[PDB]
């Protein structure tokens, strides 16, 4: 979380948390219910978010579901949609925690090795995260959508 | 008669394979000889530069970085070394002061264990004595991790041993007492093999003041 | 180290499931106490040297611990005990902010008894100094915050015996 | 039953989307003039 | 062209 | 951060080395400001000649904003 | 470590013996096998990534190991796992070239069983993945070379359990 | 080449070249006429090697030549076959030089980063090289194909 | 490390006492022995190489340890063995001068058993060699100084056994 | 001690004690009785050395014994004289040992940390030791005072 | 660095061209000189210590350079000077084998003039010594090989100048 | 052994052996039979190589076998031949290995310390090996002698 | 400040 990110940063300098670090922990706990609402929205709409994102992805990247493509065939497409649900579940971890630590340690650390071994094109995984971001940002207010987008974009930036 | 010089070189009694295997591997490990020292004597050979860099990662972090990074944070540091703007020593310190190193070998362990993993990675050995443990414990307690790394790599011992152009490597010190077995215990463990202190502190022989 | 939020997130990820109602209530509970913890950490950091100084003054000074033959005797060993108490307050503050003692397990207690046993540091005297850290800290952060800080200063004491 | 993360849980979703694979393309390295067709921005 | 499956190999 | 760019010629005193040593004998390197005093002392003790020192990064006289 | 030649030399030296007929035979046997060892080694390196990929696909995909709660779950653990398989293939190829498993005892197996029990790495699944690597490599190098790699990959498997 | 590689290893130990190392060089410089024969074969038949390998790749990976694929269209397909000519060319450099250093220094260092920034599925690039290897083998005797096989395999291993 | 003088000082310090008449008696006893210790130390240092040479000849050579397969066999191990014997003699000379064995517990014996047991160094053979060093140096420095050096070489041997 | 100091200097160089070192040790043991007499002198007059020096200190630094001063009040004043007694005893340890390490290891390593934690003005401690050096010097001949002064000056130079 | 072989390859790489007939005719020439190059490089390796000894004797010994005040005076400097001459002969052999002076530019002349200028190593005497090595080398490998070795020792000399 | 060295080098760089390394190992194993024959020659004539070398050695260094000499007497003389036998045996190890590593690891690291401790004139040990090299050369063809002499010369250089 |  934002709390562990700050603590680890201060511990490496043998120091107490700075005023600024305490400030953003205070703000994070104050705006907690808004984060839990955004997290509540994504969880409830996950099935439509992934499907509509899955549908949008394959129309931009028809190759990946064509012969020779990594997601070719229904069974591989099902695996690909599963991966989208993974990364959707991780975005909701990021929002509630106020930090991208749950995302990094579960889904991004070493990810390039995993998808390289499987042959999955990584830039297409990033695209599927864009699609989920769009379907998601239309299910909530702009302020709530904006907060959720920041965590979608973090994944898109790291995968790209 | 059998020539006397032949008898003077003979092995008493027959030796079975166990005795042969034990006697063949006695003494200091052959790893002291069977190794490579990465000494970057030029920057024209980019393949050698990259080989030195990847050896540096393996020495400091104990293995290749790919399975525990998202993207590489050392690219600019490699660029500087490859461009001869820094030396191997500066590259090595750059690794020790990195966020990745903090995550791997500072956050999971107490400062006491940070000390011995520090000297292992950057000096090639377990801590010498209690004075050294004291010296680095004060640095960690007051300035944090980056100060500790800077102290080790910029010290006279480091420069005399590894110099400016050589990646640190495992050492087999003879002196002082207990440095060899302590260094051996450090280097005969795999990464994350356990969460135990090899050298928590040197038991004093004479307590000053007690 | 894991904080209270991480434990909830890890308890669900290990099952591979989104955050349900029960998990949201655990996050809500932690979110409620965020001001309590942040305020206490602010005052502690402001008075860290004072808390240790007065904890020592009340617990270790003018005893056989500091007199010749006691483990605090000699200026070197006096400083070492002060440095150790600075550790225990700073790390107990980390644990209080995180609502979780994992950082104490990892960064403090792992091998601490081995270290102290090799150097001859008295455990019981160390526990008294930490308990005095607790009482001094409580009188400064109020009673509620001092209760939460007491949990993590007690955790160190428990891990030392 | 199916546990979390099992790709079976998305087979129904995969069939519903029914993505359209590109038609087997009509390409032949024999017919391609490499030096003439490579862009020259 | 192969079609990869999502079932564990036996 | 402020950084020095330093040139130094460090000779060999107690050994006749046989490998190539030019790279660790006459070199130019970037040193973080917070390491120069210590590093300069070390080179001096090893018999090294500091032939050039420059403030490669940062500005002289800065009070706030050292990074 | 020792290769086939230095094993013979060192065992002769321990006994203070010149290389007798039996030793010369062992040296001749390794020299004759040398050509097939370098060929298999060159094949494996060209296919190292594909070998591990196939072995994982056929032993450690779409099981509870890769799902939440399985030891391969999370990308960092998946990467660490296939990194481990890469270790075994490369070191098994070293041993194949050397005609001697000692490099495995020294640079692979030392502390490995302890390390896996500490981290909870399932050894049963690991040995299955190694066995799969054995099947995949044999298909690429041949039958004779496949058996040679089989010896050393089996050596790793038996050292894990 | 073979000479530079030997000199570099010897220089890394601050010694003159071993009599064995001077044997490999001596054999190389007298067996070189055969090496030039392999290069002439590959050079003379480079067009058929690339196009036959290019067509074989598209059979196995039709997706990369499909809409959404990196080589979709004639301009991209030509560029793909152009890259194949590069790597075939670099192999002739390796065969003649008796060492892979010419290959690695021109076309394998940072190849992952280049093809990542372009979006090319490097695995398919590895497949194309082993297709050129199969087609090249047919044009050469067993011993010649084995001599050139190491430089083909080396490229394949560094794309995989 | 502690010598005869600091042994007096430390015993007074732990009680927080100035040095009294009895303590001054102990310091005087050591001062009176100073000339004997200094003269012996200079003779030993000027004969160190020859002391070890004769100790090795009568205790180690022409035995299993020097024949092939033996721990002293190979030039490196023979050279290491002489170096170790040089160390023991040199630190015994420190201890004899200091009039206190604490240096041996700190700078010689700390971890020595573990080192030798891991390397396969024969503990009995090194003890026999040190005893040979004790005999040889006694015949060089006399019975009184020989018996004083005998205490600190015997201290090492008892540490190793 | 002089013996320990030379041994650690010799061990640091993995060598036997040099003739220069052995001669220094020989002189020290042969001048032993003269040093012990100086230590006997300091020990016997420790009451008056500390009292007079302490009386002078508070005249020289009245603030430390005023409201808000570290030594204000009879009880704090007693601890200040105790501390002076500590340092006098250490000076006598240094005198009989012919070395400052017994002083350093007991009462100078970490002294700045200890006194800053207590709030004691350390430079006033340097003054208190300075005062003891005059009182002690006036109780012995000049040559004896010079031998003791070296150790007084070492304590003064370290805290100050 | 580049040898004669990779010089031909580089001239083709930068044009993206397969090696043509003319490029092959360059490689044939280098392959034709391979035997003489390897032969000479073996002679020098066997006589390396002797060559510098003889070059030193006719160039440096018994002049002011070796006498007190000369830059060869003292054992450290004499040995350093021979170590440098060892460098020059050995690296010129590399450049002779490769038929390309690039290694001299990268590993000999790179920073050498600045290092010599700061330490007071006289260049003119170093050039005189190298010239003697060339003449001694020529008398030992022949005329044409010595011509090629001379080319690469003259490269260092002009490089130092 | 080049095989061990290559694996050491390859593992230090965490890589498979390069094609150049595998080619060197291939040439190494092919030349094994010639190496083994030379070893058999030296091994067969072991006793006459040592005996004749020892007689030659004593002819030109009579002091070492005359009274007062290191090798004076029958027993000490046999020990001197025993040492020569050791080094001839190590030379065979190196011949078969194709490398000096068995020679250095077994009988040259610290040899100077050993013989200085024993009071053996090291320059005479180097002479004895020179004597064994001359004898052994006259038991094998010129090419075989030249190959075997590199190992004798390695010992001689390390004793000087 | 009292030490009693
Ligand atoms: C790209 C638009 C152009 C181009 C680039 C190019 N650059 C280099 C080499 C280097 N570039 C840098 C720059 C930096 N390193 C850093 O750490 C940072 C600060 C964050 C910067 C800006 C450096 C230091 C080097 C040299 C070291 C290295 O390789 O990293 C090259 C390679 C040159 C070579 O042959 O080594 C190239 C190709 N080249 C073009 O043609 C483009 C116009
Ligand atoms: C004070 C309440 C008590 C006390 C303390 C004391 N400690 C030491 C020495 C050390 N203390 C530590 C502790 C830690 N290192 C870590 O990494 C952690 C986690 C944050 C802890 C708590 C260590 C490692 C040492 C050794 C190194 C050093 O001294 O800096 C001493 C000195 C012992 C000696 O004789 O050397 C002392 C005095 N002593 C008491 O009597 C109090 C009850
Ligand atoms: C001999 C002909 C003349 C001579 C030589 C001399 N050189 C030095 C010191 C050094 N020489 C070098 C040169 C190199 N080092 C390398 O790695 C290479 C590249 C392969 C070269 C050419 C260096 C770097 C030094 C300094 C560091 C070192 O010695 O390791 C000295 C000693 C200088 C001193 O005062 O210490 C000398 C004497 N001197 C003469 O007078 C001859 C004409
Ligand atoms: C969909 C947008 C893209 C795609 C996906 C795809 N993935 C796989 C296979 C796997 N994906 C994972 C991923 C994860 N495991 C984790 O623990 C995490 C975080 C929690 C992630 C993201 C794994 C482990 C697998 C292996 C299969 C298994 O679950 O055991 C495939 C199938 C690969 C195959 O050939 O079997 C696919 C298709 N593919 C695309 O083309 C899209 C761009
Ligand atoms: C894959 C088939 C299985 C698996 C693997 C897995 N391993 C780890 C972690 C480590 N593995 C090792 C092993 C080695 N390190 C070495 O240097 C060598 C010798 C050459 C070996 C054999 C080590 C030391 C670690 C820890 C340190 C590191 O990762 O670098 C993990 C991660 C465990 C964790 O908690 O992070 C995993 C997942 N796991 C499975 O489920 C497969 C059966
Ligand atoms: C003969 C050419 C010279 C000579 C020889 C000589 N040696 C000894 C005694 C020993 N020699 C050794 C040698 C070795 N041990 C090893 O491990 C190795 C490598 C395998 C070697 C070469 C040893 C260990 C001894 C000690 C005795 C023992 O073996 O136990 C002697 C006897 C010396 C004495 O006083 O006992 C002699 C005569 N002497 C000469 O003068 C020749 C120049
Ligand atoms: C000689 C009587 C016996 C013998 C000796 C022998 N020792 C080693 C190796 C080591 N010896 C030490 C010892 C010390 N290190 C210290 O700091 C001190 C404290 C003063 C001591 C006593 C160590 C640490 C080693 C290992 C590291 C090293 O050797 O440098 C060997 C083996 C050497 C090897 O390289 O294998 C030997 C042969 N052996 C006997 O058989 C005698 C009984
Ligand atoms: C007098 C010149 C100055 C002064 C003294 C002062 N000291 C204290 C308290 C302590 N002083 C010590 C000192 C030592 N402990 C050791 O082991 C050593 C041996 C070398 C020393 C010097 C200690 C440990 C204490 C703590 C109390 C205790 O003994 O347990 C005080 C009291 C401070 C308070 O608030 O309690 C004072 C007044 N103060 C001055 O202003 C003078 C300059
Ligand atoms: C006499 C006991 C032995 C002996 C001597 C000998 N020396 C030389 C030649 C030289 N000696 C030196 C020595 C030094 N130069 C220094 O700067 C220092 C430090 C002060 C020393 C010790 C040098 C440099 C030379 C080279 C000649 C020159 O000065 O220019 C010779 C001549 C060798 C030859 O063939 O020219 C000799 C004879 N020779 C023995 O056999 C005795 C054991």
């Amino acid at each position: 979380s934002i709390v562990t990110k700050s603590i680890v940063n201060a511990d490496a300098e043998a120091r107490y948390l700075s005023p600024g670090e305490l400030d953003r922990i205070k703000a994070f706990v104050t705006g907690g219910a808004a984060r839990l609402r955004i997290a509540e929205t994504l969880t409830g709409s996950r099935e439509t978010i992934v499907k509509q994102a899955g549908d949008r992805l394959f129309q931009k990247r028809p190759d990946i579901v064509s012969p020779g493509g990594n997601a070719y065939g229904e069974e591989m497409t099902a695996t690909c949609l599963r991966d989208m649900d993974y990364y959707l579940r991780l975005v909701t971890y990021g929002v509630v925690s106020g930090d991208v630590t749950p995302i990094e340690e579960i889904g991004l650390v070493g990810v390039r090795e995993m998808y390289r071994s499987l042959g999955t094109p990584i830039e297409a995984v990033a695209q599927s995260v864009r699609e989920m971001k769009e379907v998601a940002s239309g299910l909530m207010s702009s302020d709530d959508a904006a907060e959720a987008s920041a965590y979608f974009d973090f994944v898109i930036g790291k995968m790209s | 008669v059998t020539p006397r010089f032949v008898e003077l070189g003979q092995v008493s009694a027959i030796r079975t394979e166990p005795e042969i295997a034990y006697r063949s591997n006695q003494g200091v490990t052959r790893q002291r000889q069977q190794t490579k020292v990465f000494k970057l004597v030029s920057t024209y050979d980019k393949v050698a530069v990259k080989n030195a860099i990847r050896a540096a990662y393996r020495q400091v972090f104990e293995r290749d970085l790919e399975p525990y990074i998202i993207n590489s944070e050392f690219t600019a540091l490699e660029s500087k070394l490859s461009n001869n703007e820094i030396n191997v020593k500066e590259f090595i310190e750059g690794l020790g002061t990195s966020e990745l190193y903090m995550k791997e070998f500072y956050a999971p362990y107490p400062n006491t264990k940070v000390i011995e993993m520090g000297t292992k990675h950057f000096l090639g050995r377990a801590p010498l004595n209690q004075k050294e443990i004291q010296q680095y414990n004060q640095i960690l307690a007051s300035q944090g991790l980056k100060a500790f790394i800077g102290a080790m790599v910029n010290g006279m011992e480091y420069l005399q041993t590894f110099g400016e152009d050589t990646v640190p490597y495992r050492r087999f010190p003879t002196l002082p007492a207990a440095n060899f077995p302590n260094t051996e215990r450090l280097y005969n463990k795999l990464t994350k093999q356990d969460k135990e202190l090899v050298v928590p502190s040197f038991t004093p022989v004479v307590k000053v003041g007690g | 180290m894991q904080d209270a939020i991480t434990a909830v997130i890890n308890s669900a990820d290990v099952q591979g499931k989104y955050l349900d109602g029960a998990a949201m209530d655990k996050l809500k509970s932690y979110f409620a106490s965020g001001e309590l913890r942040v305020r206490a950490a602010s005052v502690i950091s402001a008075n860290a040297a004072t808390i240790v100084k007065e904890a020592v003054a009340k617990s270790l000074l003018y005893s056989d611990v500091t007199r010749p033959g006691g483990n605090m005797y000699t200026t070197r060993r006096y400083a070492a005990c002060i440095r150790d108490l600075d550790y225990y307050l700073r790390y107990a503050t980390y644990a209080m902010l995180a609502g979780d003692a994992s950082i104490l397990d990892e960064r403090v207690l792992n091998g601490l008894k081995e270290t102290y046993n090799s150097l001859g540091v008295p455990i019981s005297s160390t526990v008294q100094a930490i308990q005095a850290i607790k009482e001094v800290t409580a009188s400064l952060v109020g009673a509620d915050a001092g209760k939460e800080m007491g949990v993590y200063l007690d955790y160190i004491c428990s891990g030392l015996s | 039953k199916l546990t979390a993360g099992n790709p079976m849980n998305f087979l129904g979703m995969a069939r519903s989307i029914n993505p359209a694979a590109n038609t087997i393309p009509k390409v032949s390295a024999q017919n391609i003039n490499i030096e003439a067709s490579v862009p020259r921005r | 062209n192969e079609v990869r499956r999502f079932i564990p190999q036996e | 951060m402020r950084m020095f760019r330093i040139t130094a010629c460090v000779p060999s005193q107690t050994r006749i080395r046989t490998q190539r040593e030019l790279q660790n004998t006459y070199f130019t390197k970037l040193v973080p400001y917070d390491n120069w005093f210590r590093e300069q002392q070390r080179i001096m003790k090893m018999g090294g000649k500091i032939v050039k020192v420059e403030l490669a990064t940062g500005r002289p006289g800065t009070n706030a904003g050292l990074a």
